């Protein structure tokens, strides 16, 4: 936004939050009535509410930067529910599991995350790893590199930055690591921006 | 703070009409939606500026109104809708009483 | 479920009770056509006492030189005495109210007295003595005709429908039917005389008062009737603080409608 | 055709506008809004007939706003053309295309198809013209057209016409 | 704010209905013959040759200005010049559709006179044809019964071939030399 | 972008006001950006409703490491009208 | 404010209720909705030409929504459309579907029952269609034969022939959200299909549907079955993008995903080597995500879970409860230009007065027109500003342009024009409107005169008590400012205190001397109680109302 | 005399508390239950079972199951309940809106 | 239908004015009033649109009549001239 009124370049203009409104500092006019609470409004896609009973938590988040845009819902025994129905609905979303190559590399994700439990890691790590590998996996740049010794890279690389310390040596053992190739990798992904 | 069913009674129960229109419309919601005179829908394009309406479906461009209803009920309107329900408003009568 | 259910309900501008269909639900709201705000528990005298008694306090016979009302109460007194013509009007007038007094004995067949009416008759006469300062010991210059075709157009002006057809014009006359009971008994010539001691220009404002009182007392289109029936029982259904079901756990069964109700008795006379 | 056609519209009032000049401002505002107007429904709105005879009724005053709205009985001549219409009027343009002929508040195209055979667009003419041995149709001619079609646009009616049938044309 | 008719019809939801106007009679839902005033009465359809047009919106303006000096207490080619007078008294001087609707039928109009345009209001009368037919009979020229009858296709059938031709013969008499 | 109407001069470089400022409501405490590009303004202001000194700033990290900063303010509430006891 | 429309301002008299045509739910459509995807033109900050906003409905701050533009707060949201690579049932009318297939014949189309029957002569007479419905269904969901041979109202001697066709009535049952039937040495068993039922339903006769309680034009049987689906626009199921690897999507849109990825599914398995039983499979699973978007909380079956065990919040479900769209949305609501605080009694203020603390006097706002009569009073309060207590804290112009007086420089300068408003303070003797909730009867709810005062605490008579049950013990009450002069005249008419004294709920005085009057009352009253001169001074001082007569 | 029944019973009520509501509250309650031939219950499947507006009826309890059946009846309201006034945002016709106020020229021009 | 307006002799309604036609005539008068309104009464110094509209009622000086709707869709047109002011 920006005054008509007046329109100096550097636009001097507040947020008067507890008055709902968006005003311009300079002159006084009020550009706009409508003004939402972030913070509140977030709160109906991520909240307390895990039981199902608060009418405000109507949403859900997700995470474009890793998931893609995947919306699911799964389908799952209620209050009141027949096995039966359960089973056969579950029984044709299998049929219905006809995912890309890529659509079942998320199963590479799979991998870190167990990977990333089991090396006593943080969320935030695998965050980073699974964005990284996300990245790189289809590159050129790495063409056939060792794909276990990829995606073992990837972990380094989200460790690197989630300020986690782990030695080379650490994720080398906990997965199998042929050093001048993990070594390699870890080289071409660094140098991938 | 809410305004509630109860309170509603209250206002219902006193004969302050206006006062209950205020407090449900002015004082909260209060929208303007343009409504199609052909189907009872807000399916009308209005482009204010231009001064251009139309509901294609109904291809009017002619028989168009302007309403002040609560949002919520625009909501609920358009939520009776995404459930195949036709909530058609209209602002003539056709029925005598 | 009460403010919900009579929600609709309003009073129309044909004194009549109807729902959001126009379906009628009572035909004269609250069965009299009157604002609840406006009404007062009043004495209806005439119901009780001896048939002794009663005669005492209403009859007035100028045919017979006991019963004539005494030249005490008007200057009228002395040429009053034998009046022919004027005891047939009185005669009409104590006829009337006992006819009043068999019918309200029928209406309340136990006795009960005081029953909420709307006007105060009793503070209009208290307040006719305040203002005109009546005297006690001087003898009124009201005429039986004054004071019996007073009361008798009084009634005639005490409109709660307007209406020129018949139907409507007996529903207004039903409507008045209790109220004018009252009026009768309290504005009886030998209680205004006797009692009363009231003046012509007193007298006068008497009924004046009651007039524009009775008027102001009677519903007004539009009021919600329906909500405040509905808040009205449901208000102290709340104070009521807990070998018959009794309270909020019966008010329960009697809403419901409840086939399976916990204390069925019959009470055999 | 040019009807007289009995129309009823609603002015909304502002209550500083509620004094003794109501009824002019009113009668006013129905010839601003009314007069000169053109609706696919109607047609050309024309003139208000008997000015001292308008209808003001009475004003429902809303209940947000202290402002009253009247629903004005007024009656008009209108002009409404239709398919099968044959009209006399006068040369208006004169294209390679064909001719626009207005016939009272509206003009009609008669495309240079709808056109008798040997009368034909002529440019060397002063202004170029329609040249048959017997006939030359300019920027200034009386000509007869039937119309042949209308096109509803709400501000203005366009119609398309044709001189080429017997009786039609120059007058 | 859009201007409304004098009769009521049912919302269907299907607008889809709305049929074509014609020399079949068939015009508008509004223009059809039977139609209503504005004090409910059921009057027939006012359609108008021009002449009777032109003195229409003529004495029209002219009670018009009356009112206006009112309020303000507290030849042909000669016409041309004089209507153009008086619409810069009585109209918003922006009514160019009114303003060419005048200089068109001051130029097109057959009879001049109130006097003239009643003579042909009486002998078309009695012919008892749709009224948007004796306006196109008084508003176009025609010599012969077939001229008339292919002009205005409506008829056909509705009048005799001579019977029409006197008629014509009669609206040629009473058109005004200007 | 989107910063609040309040006083953001209580905060040194930091981001952080030292203890023993008085603050007031409306006032920034904690100043935050969402950097996304150029960036937002996440900052943490005193409930409008209060007033009072700032107590105690501690500044450290989680177990997985995440910078995070908690501020202590105290308040004297003297006994008023609506009070309840 | 809103911009201004030519368009006539009217007021919605009736509503008429119906079901979508599937050719007008594609005919209202500004987008086909081909996609189970958001937004992220892959890997981007914008909306697919396939969900939310493929030509659709706008947000996040931008104009952009199909020439219309308007934007967020004048856009009322478009909606597009999904079209379905087989029927399946409303989840709603599952129950009615099945009451129609019992009234009607199979595969023929033709009512079971006639005129020439005596008890159904009697159900189609009447009047209110729905018990029509019941009465005409009672009676032919026994009827198991479609007669072609019926005996005349004559004698039955003679059988006068009526509809065709002679085949045997199936006994429906529901299993799941599937119908299925059984025609009668053992019976037939199998499963009616959403597509036979369709075809049955639109070869039902205008004059028999009518009967049934249809109507030709608004709701036919036919569309309580759903071909094509109306695509909610965003403002019915909100997005929100936050930082970039944090977006929050609607239930409603994660269901629309899956009624498409289904959709999407089955139309490549038709189209495809059919392989019958493989196809069945895919169209039960579009018939749940469908059933399961409108209403989630279906009895027998499993229900639509979000990753976090919460069950997706349905249409059905947020329309629902008290806190639902009706109840908590229209029939009551939060609102503007209200206040609550503690109350406290004050013996020094007078039964109508209402005690305001001046923070919330200075909060709470009055828009007072420009007349010639305010004109120099209203200068004054904008002059004071808002900071001071008499003042004001906005001035709004006639274009509708509200200008905050806490950044205007030349604020008491202000040239102020008749016609404009200027929000003030409220004052002393504003009326506003009281109450104590749970608001049980009209007098929960009364008209108060203004008193600006010290201290936060809402200040009150305490023969007023009575009425509000309220003890000051901590109890809060609220405060409602009319915004009109009309709004204001509805209070000091109607709702005032004094016009509550006397009650109507049981025609004597709801509001009576209570308390430390009550108590003293009597120890002043009794003839023990003698007054000497000093004191009987002071008394006949303290009533305002003294002759000064002593 | 089921009416006078049920009058009775509910006044013994309010009396048993040794409360007292005036007559006409509880006889319009009990005039309610009653009008329609037969005792109406004061729930969801008696007075709540009426033909009423849909957006009245669905206001109190049956909400959702009320409007898909008013869809599928294609029921009409005509907006006369204080109820879908209020949903719609509208001056209900009760008290201040039970009639219609106008501007009369001839008057106004007779006092100025 | 417009056939619904009932005549002025015919009418049957109270020649009281409701309380509600009193609070929404005033109201009505007074936001005309502080609209910039004419004023049918002089000011004997007045300022406030509500006791204005209160001298307007008070000196039966207000232009607005009272259509009161009826059941069934009728109804009856009464001036507050006319109507009589007890309350
Ligand atoms: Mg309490
Ligand atoms: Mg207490
Ligand atoms: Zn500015
Ligand atoms: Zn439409
Ligand atoms: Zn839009
Ligand atoms: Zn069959």
């Amino acid at each position: 936004l920006t005054c008509p009124e007046c329109k100096v370049y550097p636009p001097k203009i507040v947020e008067r939050f507890s008055e709902g409104d968006v005003v311009c500092a300079l002159c006084g006019l009020v550009l706009s009535d409508k003004l939402v609470d972030t913070r509140s409004e977030w709160r109906t896609f991520s909240n307390d509410d895990h039981n199902g009973d608060d009418p405000s938590r109507v949403g859900e988040a997700s995470n474009p930067l890793l998931d893609g845009n995947n919306l699911s819902t799964r389908i799952g025994k209620g209050e009141t529910t027949d096995m039966r129905f359960t089973k056969e609905l579950n029984k044709a979303q299998g049929k219905n599991v006809m995912d890309k190559k890529d659509n079942e590399v998320q199963a590479a994700f799979a991998k870190i995350t167990m990977l990333c439990d089991a090396a006593e890691l943080p969320k935030i790590v695998k965050d980073c790893a699974k964005e990284a590998y996300k990245l790189c996996h289809d590159e050129k740049t790495l063409k056939g590199k060792s794909m276990e010794s990829i995606m073992a890279a990837s972990i380094l690389i989200g460790c690197r930055r989630a300020e986690v310390a782990r030695t080379f040596k650490e994720i080398q053992s906990l997965i199998h690591v042929k050093t001048k190739e993990f070594g390699k990798t870890l080289n071409i992904m660094k140098n991938i921006l | 703070l809410r305004f509630g069913e109860m309170e509603r009674d209250c206002m219902i129960a006193h004969g302050a009409a206006s006062f209950l229109k205020e407090r449900l419309m002015e004082a909260s919601d209060a929208f303007r939606v343009h409504i199609c005179g052909i189907c009872g829908l807000m399916t009308v394009i209005a482009k204010l500026n231009h001064n251009q309406f139309e509901c294609k479906g109904c291809d009017n461009k002619i028989d168009i109104y302007q309403i002040h209803i609560p949002y919520a009920a625009k909501l609920l309107f358009q939520e009776l809708m995404a459930m195949n329900i036709t909530p058609r408003l209209y602002t003539d009568r056709s029925r005598d009483f | 479920r009460l403010v919900k259910a009579l929600e609709d309900i309003m009073v129309h501008y044909d004194n009549t009770t109807r729902n959001s269909l126009g379906n009628v639900i009572q035909f004269i709201y609250g069965e009299d056509g009157m604002d609840a705000a406006h009404i007062e528990k009043q004495s209806l005298d005439t119901i009780g006492g001896s048939d002794a008694a009663f005669e005492k306090r209403y009859r007035v016979d100028l045919l017979n030189t006991d019963h004539t009302l005494d030249p005490s109460l008007l200057e009228s007194g002395s040429e009053i005495l034998g009046d022919l013509k004027l005891q047939v009007l009185l005669d009409e007038e104590y006829k009337q109210l006992v006819k009043d007094r068999k019918f309200l004995r029928e209406v309340f067949v136990d006795g009960e007295a005081n029953w909420p009416l709307p006007v105060n008759i009793r503070r209009i006469i208290q307040n006719a003595q305040q203002t005109f300062h009546i005297d006690h010991t001087k003898p009124s210059d009201l005429t039986i005709k004054d004071i019996v075709l007073g009361v008798k157009d009084l009634q005639e002006n005490l409109l709660v429908l307007r209406g020129k057809n018949e139907i409507i014009q007996n529903a207004q006359r039903d409507a008045v039917t209790l109220f004018c009971c009252l009026l009768r008994s309290r504005l009886a010539t030998r209680r205004v005389l006797q009692e009363y001691r009231l003046t012509k220009q007193a007298f006068d404002w008497v009924l004046s008062n009651i007039e524009a009182q009775f008027l102001r007392s009677v519903v007004h289109p539009g009021e919600m009737v329906g909500v405040l029936a509905a808040q009205s029982i449901g208000e102290p259904a709340t104070q009521m603080t807990l070998k018959v079901t009794s309270g909020v756990p019966r008010l329960k069964e009697i809403l419901n409608v409840a086939k399976n109700m916990k204390t069925p008795s019959l009470t055999v006379y | 055709m040019f009807f007289i056609k009995d129309l009823s519209l609603n002015i909304t009032l502002h209550p500083s506008f509620f004094g003794p000049r109501m009824k002019q401002y009113l009668k006013t505002k129905l010839l601003e809004e009314v007069e000169g107007s053109c609706t696919g429904k109607f047609g050309y709105i024309l003139c208000v007939l008997d000015y001292d005879n308008i209808d003001i009724q009475r004003g429902r005053i809303l209940p947000t706003d202290g402002s009253a709205e009247f629903n004005v009985k007024y009656r008009a001549v209108v002009f409404k053309p239709f398919k099968g219409e044959v009209v006399d009027g006068t040369v208006v343009s004169c294209s390679q295309h064909g001719f626009e002929v207005q016939v009272g508040p509206m003009k009609v195209f008669v495309t240079k198809h709808l056109m008798p055979q040997d009368l034909t667009f002529n440019a060397g003419s002063n202004p170029p013209s329609y040249q048959s041995s017997e006939d030359v149709i300019t920027i200034k001619s009386r000509i007869r057209v039937k119309i042949e079609g209308c096109i509803s646009q709400v501000s203005s009616i366009h119609a398309i016409g044709s001189i080429k049938e017997d009786y039609l044309g120059a007058i | 704010v859009s201007t409304s008719t004098f009769q009521t019809r049912r919302r269907r939801l299907k607008k889809v209905e709305e049929e074509e106007n014609a020399a079949t009679l068939q015009l508008g839902q509004e223009f059809q013959l039977k139609q209503i005033n504005h004090q409910g009465e059921e009057e027939e359809l006012i359609a108008l040759n021009l002449s009777e047009a032109r003195l229409v919106i003529k004495e029209a303006l002219v009670e018009r200005r009356r009112a206006f000096k009112r309020s303000q207490k507290k030849t042909r080619e000669k016409e041309l010049e004089s209507i153009d007078v008086l619409l810069e008294q009585t109209t918003g001087g922006n009514n160019k559709d009114l303003k060419n609707t005048m200089q068109y039928l001051t130029n097109f109009s057959r009879f001049r006179d109130q006097e003239t345009v009643g003579a042909v209001i009486q002998l078309l009368k009695s012919t008892g044809l749709h009224p948007f037919e004796v306006a196109q009979l008084g508003s176009l020229a025609c010599d012969t019964a077939d001229e008339a009858k292919t002009l205005i296709p409506s008829l056909n059938n509705k009048i005799s071939d001579d019977e029409l031709e006197r008629i014509l013969k009669e609206l040629s008499n009473l058109e005004t030399l200007y | 972008l989107r910063m609040k109407h309040g006083t953001y001069d209580k905060l040194d470089d930091d981001g952080l006001i030292a203890p023993g400022v008085r603050v007031s409501g409306e006032d920034v405490i904690i100043g935050k950006t969402t950097p996304i590009s150029s960036k937002r303004d996440a900052s943490t202001p005193l409930r409008s409703t209060e007033n009072g000194i700032v107590d105690q700033v501690l500044v450290t990290t989680n177990q997985d490491g995440l910078k995070f900063v908690k501020v202590r303010v105290r308040t004297t509430k003297i006994p008023q009208i609506g009070d309840k006891f | 404010g809103q911009q201004y429309s030519s368009a006539p301002l009217r007021t919605v008299k009736e509503v008429q209720f119906g079901l979508f045509s599937p050719e007008e739910v594609r005919a209202i459509s500004v987008a086909k909705i081909r996609f189970p995807e958001t937004m992220d033109e892959t890997q981007t900050r914008a909306k697919i030409g396939g969900l939310n906003d493929p030509r659709l409905g706008s947000i996040d701050r931008n104009l952009k929504c199909q020439t219309c533009q308007e934007g967020m707060n004048e856009c009322p949201g478009h909606f597009g459309h999904i079209d379905l690579a087989k029927p399946v049932f409303h989840v709603g009318f599952i129950a009615k579907i099945k009451k129609v297939c019992e009234c009607v014949c199979m595969h023929c189309g033709k009512l079971l029952l006639d005129e020439h029957n005596e008890l159904m002569r009697q159900a189609l007479a009447i009047k209110d269609s729905k018990k029509r419905f019941a009465a005409i269904w009672t009676l032919c969901k026994t009827k198991m034969v479609c007669e072609t041979d019926v005996p005349s109202e004559d004698d039955p001697t003679q059988l006068v022939s009526r509809g065709g066709c002679g085949n045997t009535q199936p006994t429906i049952r529901k299993d799941g959200l599937k119908l299925v039937g059984s025609w009668k040495d053992e019976p037939e068993l199998r499963v009616l299909s959403t597509e036979e039922i369709l075809n049955i339903f639109k070869h039902i006769s205008v004059k028999d549907f009518t009967s049934l309680g249809f109507n030709e034009v608004f709701s036919r049987p036919e569309w309580m079955i759903l071909t094509c689906l109306p695509v909610p626009p965003p403002p019915v199921r909100p997005s929100i993008s936050f930082n970039e690897s944090q977006r929050g999507e609607d239930d409603l849109t994660f269901k629309l995903a899956d009624i498409l990825k289904a959709n999407i599914s089955l139309e490549t398995l038709e189209h495809n080597g059919a392989p019958h039983h493989a196809i069945e499979e895919a169209e039960s699973l579009l018939q749940f995500h469908v059933a399961t978007y409108m209403d989630n909380d279906i009895a027998g079956q499993p229900q639509a879970l979000q990753k976090s065990g919460r069950p997706v919040k349905s249409i059905r479900a947020r329309l629902k409860g008290k806190e639902g769209r009706i109840r908590g949305n229209l029939m009551g609501k939060r609102v503007d230009f209200s206040a609550r605080t503690v109350i406290s009694g004050d013996p020094n203020l007078e039964l109508d007065q209402v005690g305001v603390p001046k923070s919330i006097a200075k909060t709470l706002t009055y828009p007072e027109v420009v007349t010639p009569y305010n004109i120099d009073r209203l200068t004054q309060l904008v002059r004071n500003g808002p900071n001071e207590h008499p003042g004001a804290k906005y001035v709004i112009r006639d274009s509708g342009d509200r200008i905050d007086l806490r950044y205007s420089k030349r604020a008491g300068d202000i040239q102020l024009q008749y016609g404009w408003k200027v929000e003030r303070h409220i004052m002393d003797n504003d009326p506003v409107l009281f109450n104590r909730q749970p608001s049980l009867h009209k007098m929960s709810m009364m008209a108060h005169r203004v008193k600006v005062i010290p201290y936060s605490t809402f200040r009150l008579n305490l023969s007023v008590t009575s009425p509000y049950n309220a003890d000051f013990d901590g109890d809060e009450m609220n405060l409602h400012v009319p915004q009109s002069e009309e709004t204001r005249a509805e209070l000091s008419q109607l709702c005032a205190v004094p016009l509550q004294i006397v009650s109507p709920q049981s025609n004597k005085p709801c509001m009576g001397i209570v308390q430390d009057t009550l108590c003293g009352i009597r120890k002043l009253t009794l003839r023990d109680t003698f007054i000497e001169l000093d004191q009987v001074l002071n008394m006949l001082y303290w009533v305002p109302d003294w002759d000064g007569v002593i | 005399a089921g009416r006078a029944a049920l009058y009775k019973e509910v006044y013994n009520v309010i009396a048993s508390d040794g409360s007292y509501v005036n007559y006409r509250h509880m006889a319009l309650l009990v005039d309610v239950m009653t009008t329609q031939g037969g005792l109406t219950s004061v729930t969801r499947h008696g007075f709540n079972r009426s033909n009423t507006g849909a957006l009245m009826r669905c206001s109190f309890e049956e909400t959702v199951e009320i409007l898909f059946e008013a869809g599928a009846s294609a029921e009409l309201d005509d907006c006369r309940g204080v109820s879908e006034n209020v949903i719609l945002g509208q001056m209900a016709p009760i008290g201040t809106g039970a009639f219609d106020v106008m501007i009369d020229e001839e008057s106004l021009v007779k006092y100025m | 239908l417009k056939e619904k307006a009932i005549p002025k002799d015919q009418r049957a309604t109270t020649p009281y004015m409701t309380k509600y036609e009193r609070a929404r005539i005033l109201g009505t008068r007074a936001l005309q009033i502080s609209m910039n309104a004419p004023v049918f009464v002089d000011l004997e110094g007045e300022t406030d649109p509500l006791r204005i509209a209160m001298k307007e009622l008070a000196e039966k000086k207000i232009p607005l009549v009272i259509r009161r709707y009826l059941p069934d869709g009728s109804f009856e047109d009464w001036s507050v001239e006319e109507l009589i002011v007890d309350l």
